[PDB]
Order: structure tokens, then C-alpha cells, then sequence
């Protein structure tokens, strides 16, 4: 993680602390087991020292979140580097969350004006969402922005 | 005239720079100038600068990494020389290197023994808003906010504590919740906690206050610093058992209760002046917290108080609208029929055994009246006068209505008691606003009374602002009528006999009120017609419809920034009805503890249903894994887009 | 006090465990210390938790297997144990495995015959907000709600029957409409229609009805599950030929009219409380419905049902501005010129061929009084009473009006027998709600009724609490004019000669319509002039051009919902009708059947034309 920007960290920071169950700060073998096996499957629970010892830099047996984040930095996001969303993102982002929410994109658009109805914005946001939190991303926000 | 000197004295530097050949030769990194100047001539390198610098100071300033190794060899204790006055104090050329993120001069001038504990008590240092930065002191905490780990690193190894603190009494972790980079200084946060490996007997950090007593826990709350609240909340909540999609947690409610002396935090929430403070209570401990507070225990008690109150404004009208009534005494009506009046208010009439229950009642509302200033006593006495204005904008602003109407009643008792004449004009003003002060609890009994706040939201602002354009156009017509029916007779067109009059005539016209002046049947004079109309069709077509649009628009900016106003005052009125009302009835909120084996500190739990977001825990998954109005509302991303864009 | 108790029992669990040696071994993966604790001392392991727990139950829910599997060598019989009692009541540890979606314990569970009937009829699993999740009491019905296919496949398999039902009657298809991720619910009611291969005699189990008689497509009609009951439509259409971009389907028509005395969709709709139901009427089996019953067969009746009721009204005031009067009776103008009234009512004469035809319309009123309440005798006598005002802010809120019409009618009608002095005020209510009535008639003539719609939604609501505010602003000021003008004498500003009126006169002022007192002759007291001009700034400058803009802006939050608001009343108006009127007219909508050799189910076919160019 040599360089990142505010939204990696911020994201990466919730899928940490959705992925830590019990929130001690620490990932360990029966923690990362059960949520791997919710999602269908099931590793032989040998795989699951194999998946921490693989990835574990002082091999205490736990992986804290800057193990955690180093591991997605071999994991990289893609080459989605640019400059404008980047700034139109701070313009949005009143609190700083890295999560622009209903209430902060209709505060925008009211500045702007043109009369959003709770439901018209209830309508911008679940089909910008992709994977259904009803908030969006920094990578979901560009997206919206480039293409349709 | 104070920016000026600043600024004065700054392009006074580079003039010192331009002339000197030293400076000059080590803001840049011209070695062959620097070689022959130093160690051929007889010249001291204590050249001071205009804000006094030196050129050890120059060289780190200007980023320049070679000149000043040479300077090393030199120059062996400029390293421990400070700067000089009265903006940059102490300032040493270990802090200048930090700030620019890296030199690998904190190598070398760790290698010369430099001081970790040096002190900058500049003036463009301190927390204020003529600056742009708070850095605070020490160079460890000037490390802290350029967020250089390494650099942040090499520095504990080299005896720099973390318990230094500024006049202000911060610690550096106070410091890291002002900065305004919010996420990307929340990983600081967890570093710095990891070199408290001493634990000391005192407090392990997190525990110290300010010189106003804060914890860096309530420092979040007061400046709103969200994220970095919620990332001190998850020390504090201790989980239990999961099931399936369920979760209990237990939360720690230590900080956050009225129990202790110092309000700890929800006192210290509504006291302050920044918008962005009251967004705390959206957060999970503290909503969840409050709506305990309040359908149980806090509503009954609210409702049950204000029928109390209303059944005293009922007891005082009853003693208004009788009052010991004579007819007219002896002086007949002396001016010419100008003068109808026929009563003159009784003298010392009691003696009668119906107004002896006039007599309960208005001793009742005298009374009240003590106890209402015997509540505001300690209030007016402790919190200052422009610091009673800043309990007042936000949740309480009526508390002088309510003293206001504790100085009339005494008024009208002191009135009666020397009986003078008088007596009408207190008796007004304590009726009318007895009346309005049960506004006050348009709060309770639903939310059907956000109105209350934004009718203040209106008052001020809006119509205050149309007041004055008001008062001057209408002092020009009613002075303008007072000219042309000057040469009238008033028999006929009794508006404007008199200036004083006159005035309080045009109000009426301006508010479409009063009928119009018209006669039909004596002719009014030709400059009347062309008035007249001029006054209409500014007063009741232009000026006054204006104030409804006017009023249309800003209706609907705050309409989301209502309810929350609303949703806060609640919290007002609970902790003002706890403080003020004693126990052994509504306990001390939340389930106690260390029958359970736990502690002392109470408790509550939360149950809450989490979701799968099956499509998301896959890729995470596979990171770890080894070798409808749709047009409508894509048209306003196209309309978010294109207003962005460039243009 | 109630939920309150809830939490203290569940801070009593973590205790035990925290003094229980046993427990807190089982809490965690302590291979060593279960070791032995268990096989060499003489101690029992039926310590029962706060709630009635086993050492296997709290290393199922804290969810460690290897310390279950140990335990399964000391028990031969925790695994029929159920737990206690009065929140997690008969719930064995085999739940606890399903809700955590698996642990490869459910194999070790079923090789020591574990029993899959057993049902958990606890506290905290009923249908209520107090709980936040309902997964019914089987265990077969657990693993459906997570969606996990083949711990369900394995359920199956060692004979547990797909036809168990709760307390609510409830079968494993009913727990699938109800619960909240839709679309990832979608396949197991695929996949629980596969295994019931055995075609029963009784219903192929898409037909059981609950305690309260529903069948699961018509509860995913009350819920509003649309995408639910978009999938279920699929099953029952019956598609003929296509051509080209053209497709002549045949919807089903059976369980959605209202032949039967289930009222089978539509009487549900309307009467359910859940605001997101209203959306089924847009999908299109049922949306082609209400036009054909509406534009054929449902508006001239109701166009002309109104036609009668609008010359009841006008017969009503011929017959009332005829009144039986005479001059004032011997008493002369006792009071001093206060008390002007001239007329007073003839007592019993009739004897004028006019009033021969009074006497015939005064009686078209009543027996027009009668029949009204002859048909709301038997609605309050079966619809409760709590359950009619469910009935009635939705399409019915007069439905008091038209019973108030009534009853004023049979006062007066009383009034004259007796022939009593005060009859005018039952004359003026009946009046003024006569033509309120008929305003229930908006709905029809076109689309431009739904002004009673929203003046209803806004009587409610906007008008209701401004009015609050305005009932302290106008007492306050009314009662300072009583006292700056008692002094005065009211022959001239007779506006406030008494207390009572000073309000009434007040109010006049307060919506800027009386013309505002002035004399301009005498002297008037000074301290009126600094009130009334504090008056007019707040009455008619702040407050009610407040309530204009106040007004304004409720107005387009509900443009969109108000359309919608429309066409649901026009259903309620439409089967209501249907529900009163009787057959060998408007017959039962939709094509017969069995004629073409079909069924004796009814249909209708629908074009549309396609798309995918
Ligand atoms: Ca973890
Ligand atoms: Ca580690
Ligand atoms: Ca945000
Ligand atoms: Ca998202």
C-alpha cells in the first residue's frame, strides 16, 4: 500500500469490518472459515491457515487491517485513476465518509435546484448502486459518470 | 490593519536574502559559491534574518538538501540554534525538514544530536482562525499531520515521548481529531496507540484532559468529526453472542450519560454553535439512547407538566376579566364628546363576598410568578449575558418571555397595591404573552409542532429583512397624505386629522385592512387620484405578493434541514427536565452492572439485523482465494453531468 | 417494563457461563480442558443455562464444531434435549446448525438419529415487531430463509415432510412470501414445488389455506410482494399462438374475481393497511380487469345512481324553504331593541291546497332517511367497530355524513310531531351536509375528481395542526381587547360589548375579513393602537401567509401519489357496487368457460404487442 486514495482505505475499511465478525481488530482461522462457508462452498479448514500463514507478515496468527490492507493492495483496483471525479467527489462529500448518502446528494441537487421528489432520488440511487448498500461508492460513482 | 504587519514583515525577509551574498548563495545550492564563501573569509554565519532567521533555516525552508550538509561541517550548534521573534518562536530546523514530508536530514541532523523536544510558541502556530493550520507543538506532532509513517517512526527511537501537550493541554491524539483530512488520519490514530507498551499508572492516553478538560473521545463530539468518532466508539462495545443474521451487542454508555458532574456529552453536544455537532445523534449508541429517554419517562412526565401551566393561565384570566369596575366619577366628559370613557377602575373596593375568590386566584398567579424567577436566579448569575444568547438561538428561545411575564405580574401588584391609574397597560402585556408562552410546548404532544421552530426560523431573517423596506416606503405615503387632506376638513375623511395618527392610518392601507378612503359625495382633491393608485400598486400588488414568493422559495431550502432541528430539541428539553429534577423516580438510565460480575459501568444492548450482499462478499471472497422512472432519473445524472463537466 | 425483562434474562446467560467451569470451556475450542473435564471426573452435564441450555447448545451457537463432536462421545442424549422455557422453548441444537448455514454438523446430527420434527414453539419466534425476524417453527422451514440449497436437499432425504404448518397455519411456501431479500428467495419456491412428487388426493400443496383461510398466492396479494407475484402469475397463463410481434395470451381468471365468498383479491386489497400493496393494481392481469368493469357496466350505473340522490337533495330544500310561519304572537319588543325577531312558527295548520303538496314532498325525505339507515344496520353489526374506521379513511370517509344526514332528518321529523320551538338547528345541519354529500360523487363525470382526494388528505394533517397554533394566537389577543375596551362605552365600536363575542369577533379579524375597527370621531385608548398593530403583523402577514406557502409545498410531494390515490378509489367504488347489487345484470366479467370445453373456470385474452428488435 504505497500509495492509495481516501475511498480505497475507507471501503477497504468497511469490507473489514464486515468481514471481522466479532470486531477485536483481528482475523482468525474460525472467523474467516464460516463466512468462506456461508458463501456456498466449504474449505477443508486447512486451507484456512493456508489462507492466513499465506498472507500473515508476522505470523502471530492473526491478520490485523494493515495485513489486511496490504493483501488488497496485491489485489489492486483496476487503472481507474483520474482527477475531476476525484475533486467533483469532495464537492459531494460533506462529511468527508467517502460514502456521498440520500440526504448529501439531494442537499447538492437542492443548491442546484430543479425540485428532486424523495422517491426521484430513491430512484438515482439503487440503479447507481451495484451492489446494493443504497449508498454509493467511489468506484460505483464513475461508473454513472463516464458511460451508460 | 493587523494583516498589514504580518505581511510587511514578510516581504521584509526577501529583501535580506537579496542583498545578503550568503542567503542568496544558500537558497540555492550554488556549492561553489558556498564552498569559497565560508572557509576562505572571516565572516560569522549568525546572520540574523528579518523574521530572524538563519541559514541553516533557509536551506530547509527551501527544500534544498546539499547545501546544508556542507553547512554541518561548518557550522556544528546552528542545529541547536531556535529561531528568533514573534512568529515562528523555537521554530528549529528539525521541525521545517519534518513538515516537508522528508529531507533524509532527519538523519543527519539526528546524527548531530538534535533535540526531539523542542517547543514552537510562535504566534502563527497557535489555534486561531487568522491561521491556516494547527500543528500544534512538538516535532512528533508536526510528523503527525503530513502523515509520514517512517518519519513518525524514526522518532520514537530516539527518546521523543507522546506525552507532550501544548498551552492548550492537548495531547497529540487531540491534535490528529482537528485536522481536517479525516480518513486519511484516522490510521495515525491506531499507531501512535500502539507505543503506549508502558502502561502507566495513571492513564493509559486515551483518558487525559485538556486545560478545559476534554477527552480526546469528547473532542470528536464537540467538532463533529464523524468517522473518527465512530472509530473511538468501537473500543468501547463489546460484543456477544451472533445468530445467523443476528447480532446482540452490548454497548458501553460510560461518557455519554448525565450521571457524572461533567455532562460528558449531551450537554456538551446542544451548547455548542457548529452545525455540523448535531449530527452525532444520528450515530448508533446515542439515537437509540435518547428515544429510551424519551418514550419511556420523558414524554409523560413533559405532557403531564405543561397541563399544569395551562390550568395557570386559565386562573389568570378569570382574575383579569374581573376587575373592581365604578362607574365614571364626577368629571363629566369635559372635552367636546372627543373624550367617551365611563369607568375609572374602583379604589379600595373588597368589601364584597365575590371578590373574595377573586382575592385566591390572584395571589395564586403572584405566586407562580416568584417561582419562575426563583428557577432563572442562578441561570443570569453563571452564564453570562452574549453566553445566555448561545443557550438561547438553538433549543430555549423564549426564557424571556417567561421572565418577562414575572416582571408584569409584579408590576400589576406593585400598581394595585399604591393604586395608581395605569393599571391596563402591565395588564396587557401579561396576558398576551402568558398566552403565546405555551408555545412552548408545541415540542410535545406529536410531532405536529416542528412549526414553532421554523415560525422562529421565519421571524427572524425573512420577515425582518421586509420590515425595513416596509418603514420607509410607507413613511413617505402616510407623510405624502398628510400634505394633501392638510387643507381638508376631517368631518369628512377622518383618516389624516393628525401626522401621529396618519401613520398608523397608511398601516392599515398597506396590509389591505382598513377600507379605503373614499367618500362619494364631497369631492376629494385632484391629487389624491394620482397617489392613491401610485400606493396601491406597489403596497398590495408588488411589495406584499413579493413577500409570498419570497416566502415560497425558502420553504423548501430547509426542509430537510427542519426535522432534524426538531428531533434535536427533544434531547434539549430531556437533559434540561433531568438536571433540574431530582431522583428516586425515573431511574438512571440504561441496566446497571457488577451484579452481573461486569463493573460499575451500565449498559444497554442492541439487536439488529444485518443483510448478505451476496454480490460483494464474493470478489472479497476471491481476493482471498489462491491460484419505473429510469430515463427520468439517468436525464439528471446527464443534468448532474453536464453542469459539472467543464463548463 | 415488558422488553425490559427481555435483556436482564439475556445478561443472566453470559454469568453462568462466566461461573460455570464446564461452559466456558464449551464456549471455546478447548479441546484439552473438555478432555479432561468430561471423561474422567463424576460430574453431570445437564446444567441447564438461564434459558434452559445443554453444553451442546452454546458450542452450536457460538458456533465450534470440534468441541461438539467431543461432546458427542459423553451424550447419547443432548441431541433430543430441547431447550426450556418461555423464550427458546423446544428448539433442539439441530436449529442452531441450520441458522449458521452449516457447520458439516447436520451429517454428524443425523448419524445420531437426530429427530426433524421438532418445533420451536418459543417467545421469540411468533409474528410481532418485537422480534425482528419470523422463520416459522420447523426446521426444514430454518434453511429456506438462508438459502442454502443442499442443506435443505439433505432435509429432505431423511424424511421430513414439506407439509408441517405452525400456529398460524403457515406452510414453508407461506415463510418465503414474508421475508424481506425477494429475488434470492425466488428459486427455493422453484425448488420446494420439485419434491412434491407425490400428486395427493387432496391439493398439490399450492392450495392450503391458513387459520385465517389464505391461500399463498393471495397473501403475496395483501404483502405486495410484486416480484414475488410476478413469478407466480407465470405458472397459471396459458399462452396461444404467436404472430410475428404479436401475442394473444389467456390469463386464468379463477382466484382474483369476486364470484366466491373469499372476496378472493380485490376486497383484500383494498382493505389491507400496508400502503405498498396498492402497486399490485398496475400489473397486468388485473389492471385490464378494473377497465373493463369500470368503463363498461360500472359507470352509468353510478353516473345515474347519482343522478337520483342529486334530485333527492333539491326536493329536500323545496320542502324546506316552505315553512309553516305566521307573525310574532301577542308578545310585544320586551327588551329595548335588542331582540328584533318577528315570526315564530305556526303550531298545526295545514288547512291551504298548498300545503297538500308540501305534505307529500315532506315525506319523500323520509322515507329517503329510512332506507339510508336500513343498509347500515347490518355493516356495524358485522364489520366491528375499530375494523370501520380501517375501512374508512381510505375510499369511504363520509360514511358518517350520509348516517348524520339521516339522523338529523328523524330529529326533525320528531321535532314537528311534538312540534317543539327550536327546530331550525336540525334544519341547518341536515341542509349544509346534504350538499356536503354529494361531493362522494367526484370520482366519476372524468378525471377531474381528485381535488376530494387531496382536500381530504390536507383537512387532515396541514389544516389540523395549524389550527392548534391559531387557537392560542387568537385567545390571547381576544381576551386584551375584552379588557382595553371595558371602559368604553360600546355605541360607538360595538365589537366587544361582551367577553363572548370579543372572540368571535376576533376570529373575524384573524382571517382578514370583518373590516377592522375605527372611529375616527373619538378618542380611542392609546394602548389599543400599539396591540392592534402587533396583531396584524402576526395574523395576516406572518401566520396565514404562512400557511399559504406551508400549503404550497405539501402539495407536489403527493403529485405523484395522488394518481395512484384515484384509481384505488375507483376499485372500492366498483366492487362495493358489485357486492350490493344483484345478479341477472352486469354479469360475472371475463368469458365463461366449458362451452369451448375449457373448465369451469372463466378467462379473458389480452393482446400486446413485443419488442426485441
Ligand atoms: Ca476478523
Ligand atoms: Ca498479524
Ligand atoms: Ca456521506
Ligand atoms: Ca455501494
Amino acid at each position: 500500500a504505497d500509495q492509495l486514495t481516501e475511498e480505497q482505505i475507507a471501503e477497504f475499511k468497511e469490507a473489514f469490518s464486515l468481514f471481522d465478525k466479532d470486531g477485536d481488530g483481528t482475523i482468525t482461522t474460525k472467523e474467516l472459515g464460516t463466512v468462506m462457508r456461508s458463501l456456498g462452498q466449504n474449505p477443508t479448514e486447512a486451507e484456512l491457515q493456508d489462507m492466513i500463514n499465506e498472507v500473515d507478515a508476522d505470523g502471530n496468527g492473526t491478520i490485523d487491517f494493515p495485513e489486511f490492507l496490504t493483501m488488497m493492495a496485491r489485489k489492486m483496483k483496476d487503472t481507474d485513476s483520474e482527477e475531476e471525479i476525484r475533486e467533483a467527489f469532495r464537492v459531494f462529500d460533506k462529511d468527508g465518509n467517502g460514502y456521498i448518502s440520500a440526504a448529501e446528494l439531494r442537499h447538492v441537487m437542492t443548491n442546484l435546484g430543479e425540485k428532486l421528489t424523495d422517491e426521484e432520488v430513491d430512484e438515482m440511487i439503487r440503479e447507481a448502486d451495484i451492489d446494493g448498500d443504497g449508498q454509493v461508492n467511489y468506484e460505483e460513482f464513475v461508473q454513472m459518470m463516464t458511460a451508460k | 490593519s493587523w494583516a498589514q504587519s504580518r505581511d510587511e514583515q514578510n516581504l521584509l525577509q526577501q529583501k535580506r536574502i537579496w542583498e545578503s551574498p550568503l542567503l542568496l548563495a544558500a537558497k540555492d545550492n550554488d556549492v561553489q559559491a558556498l564552498n569559497k564563501l565560508l572557509k576562505y573569509e572571516d565572516c560569522k554565519v549568525h546572520q540574523r534574518g528579518a523574521m530572524g532567521e538563519t541559514a541553516l533555516h533557509i536551506a530547509a525552508l527551501y527544500d534544498n538538501l546539499e547545501a546544508a550538509m556542507v553547512l554541518m561541517e561548518a557550522a556544528p550548534e546552528l542545529v541547536f540554534e531556535p529561531m528568533t521573534s514573534e512568529l515562528y518562536e523555537g521554530q528549529t530546523a528539525l521541525h521545517i525538514a519534518v513538515v516537508n514530508q522528508n529531507m533524509n536530514l532527519v538523519r543527519a541532523l539526528l546524527a548531530r544530536r538534535a533535540s526531539v523536544s523542542a517547543r514552537a510558541t510562535g504566534t502563527a502556530f497557535r489555534r486561531s482562525p487568522c491561521n491556516l493550520i494547527y500543528f500544534g507543538e512538538h516535532p512528533l506532532s508536526f510528523a503527525a499531520c503530513v502523515n509520514s509513517e517512517e518519519i513518525v517512526r524514526l522518532l520514537i527511537e530516539h527518546g521523543a515521548d507522546i506525552r507532550a501537550q501544548d498551552s492548550l493541554g492537548n495531547t497529540v491524539l487531540h491534535i490528529l481529531i482537528l485536522q481536517p483530512n479525516k480518513t486519511f488520519a484516522c490510521q495515525m490514530y491506531n499507531l501512535l496507540l500502539s507505543y503506549d507498551r508502558h502502561g502507566d499508572h495513571l492513564q493509559p492516553l486515551d483518558l487525559v484532559p485538556n486545560h478545559q478538560g476534554l477527552t480526546p473521545f469528547k473532542l470528536a463530539g464537540v467538532e463533529g468529526n464523524t468517522v473518527m468518532f465512530q472509530h473511538l466508539m468501537q473500543k468501547r462495545k463489546h460484543t456477544q453472542w451472533t445468530y445467523g443474521p443476528l447480532t446482540s451487542t452490548l454497548y458501553d454508555l460510560t461518557e455519554i450519560d448525565s450521571s457524572g458532574d461533567e455532562q460528558s456529552l449531551l450537554e456538551l453536544i446542544i451548547t455548542t454553535k457548529k452545525r455540523e455537532a448535531r449530527q452525532i445523534l444520528d450515530q448508533t449508541p446515542v439515537k437509540e439512547l435518547v428515544s429510551l429517554k424519551w418514550k419511556r419517562y420523558g414524554r409523560p412526565y413533559f405532557c403531564m407538566l405543561g397541563a399544569i401551566y395551562l390550568l395557570y393561565i386559565i386562573c389568570f384570566t378569570m382574575c383579569c376579566i374581573y376587575r373592581p369596575l365604578k362607574p365614571r366619577t364626577n368629571n363629566r366628559t369635559s372635552p367636546r364628546d372627543n373624550t367617551l370613557l365611563q369607568q375609572k377602575l374602583l379604589q379600595e373596593a373588597y368589601m364584597t363576598p365575590k371578590d373574595d375568590i377573586r382575592l385566591v386566584g390572584e395571589l395564586v398567579t403572584v405566586i407562580g410568578a416568584i417561582i419562575i424567577l426563583l428557577v432563572e436566579v442562578p441561570d443570569i448569575f453563571r452564564m453570562g449575558v452574549t453566553r445566555f444568547f448561545g443557550q438561547t438561538i438553538l433549543g430555549g428561545p423564549f426564557h424571556v418571555l417567561i421572565i418577562t411575564y414575572a416582571f408584569m405580574v409584579l408590576v400589576t401588584m406593585v400598581m394595585r397595591l399604591i393604586s395608581a391609574s395605569g393599571e391596563v397597560v402591565p395588564m396587557s402585556f401579561a396576558l398576551v404573552l402568558g398566552w403565546c408562552n405555551v408555545m412552548y410546548f408545541a415540542r410535545g404532544f406529536q410531532m405536529l409542532g416542528p412549526f414553532t421552530i421554523m415560525i422562529q426560523k421565519m421571524i427572524f431573517g425573512d420577515l425582518m429583512r421586509f420590515c425595513w423596506l416596509m418603514a420607509v416606503v410607507i413613511l413617505g405615503f402616510a407623510s405624502a397624505f398628510y400634505i394633501i387632506f392638510q387643507t381638508e376638513d376631517p368631518e369628512e375623511l377622518g383618516h389624516f386629522y393628525d401626522y401621529p395618527m396618519a401613520l398608523f392610518s397608511t398601516f392599515e392601507l398597506f396590509l389591505t385592512i382598513i377600507d379605503g378612503p373614499a367618500n362619494y359625495n364631497v369631492d376629494l382633491p385632484f391629487m389624491y387620484s394620482i397617489t392613491y393608485a401610485a400606493f396601491a400598486i406597489i403596497a398590495t400588488l408588488l411589495m406584499l405578493n413579493l413577500l409570498i414568493a419570497m416566502m415560497g422559495d425558502t420553504h423548501w431550502r430547509v426542509a430537510h434541514e427542519r426535522d432534524e432541528l426538531w428531533r434535536a430539541q427533544i434531547v434539549a428539553t430531556t437533559v434540561m427536565l433531568e438536571r433540574k429534577l431530582p431522583r428516586c423516580l425515573w431511574p438512571r438510565s440504561g441496566i446497571c452492572g457488577r451484579e452481573y460480575g461486569l463493573g460499575d459501568r451500565w449498559f444497554l444492548r442492541v439487536e439488529d439485523r444485518q443483510d448478505l450482499n451476496r454480490q460483494r462478499i464474493q470478489r472479497y471472497a476471491q481476493a482471498f482465494h489462491t491460484r419505473r422512472s429510469t430515463s427520468r432519473s439517468s436525464a439528471n445524472w446527464e443534468r448532474l453531468r453536464q453542469g459539472t463537466l467543464r463548463r
